[PDB]
């Protein structure tokens, strides 16, 4: 929900800028066990609220691993490393779930982002974003999540 | 700009979606701070429930 990031005011909030059209994504989250999630997302405001639609395809998990047997804790905090190219701005993640047996399940994301209209791309600078799953009932067919995300520059010194 | 988004701002989210074959869909609302950075959500499973895989794949993707 990218509309949400808290941006320094010498870093061009992307996502915000995007509006009232928005902004589309796609990501890409390679799991070390071979499993694929491709993600494609499309964000416009509309009667004065955010709009999402999202669609996921996740593919080739063990039948036999920490996901399908759901045996994850939770995302640890992450650390997006955001950088221009191509006329998008893209992210890259290195990222681990957390497991039920005293473990880690590590993943690389990548993700581009594109909005509708022309906005200025920011440099190179980070991300970092605290995931919570802050309630659920028993089978997760209902479940509260709190997100904070902040830019930070990841150069320019203490200045 | 600063004018089309409030201090406080509301979403919904729709998602469609399958995971080893297994179809879903799920829907939700959240709410947040834009520029202070912080929001929740409530998602529901609306087809294709109760999920046989780990909520933490899809948790990312709402947020």
């Amino acid at each position: 929900s990218r509309a949400y990031v808290k941006h320094p005011a010498d870093i061009p909030d992307y996502w915000k800028l995007s509006f009232p059209e928005g902004f589309k994504w796609e990501r890409v989250m390679n799991f070390e066990d071979g499993g694929v999630v491709t993600v494609t997302q499309d964000s416009s405001l509309q009667d004065g609220e955010f709009i999402y639609k999202v669609k996921l395809r996740g593919t080739n998990f063990p039948s036999d691993g920490p996901v399908m047997q759901k045996k994850t804790m939770g995302w640890e905090a992450i650390s997006e490393r955001m950088y221009p190219e191509d006329g998008a701005l893209k992210g890259e993640i290195k990222q681990r779930l957390k497991l039920k047996d005293g473990g880690h399940y590590d993943a690389e994301v990548k993700t581009t982002y594109k909005a509708k209209k022309p906005v200025q791309l920011p440099g190179a600078y980070n991300v970092n974003i605290k995931l919570d799953i802050t309630s659920h009932n028993e089978d997760y067919t209902i479940v509260e999540q709190y997100e904070r995300a902040e830019g930070r520059h990841s150069t320019g010194g203490m200045d | 700009n600063m004018a089309i988004i409030k201090e406080f701002m509301r979403f919904k989210v729709h998602m469609e979606g399958s995971v080893n074959g297994h179809e879903f869909e799920i829907e939700g609302e959240g709410e947040g701070r834009p520029y202070e950075g912080t929001q929740t959500a409530k998602l529901k499973v609306t087809k294709g429930g109760p999920l046989p895989f780990a909520w933490d794949i899809l948790s990312p993707q709402f947020l």
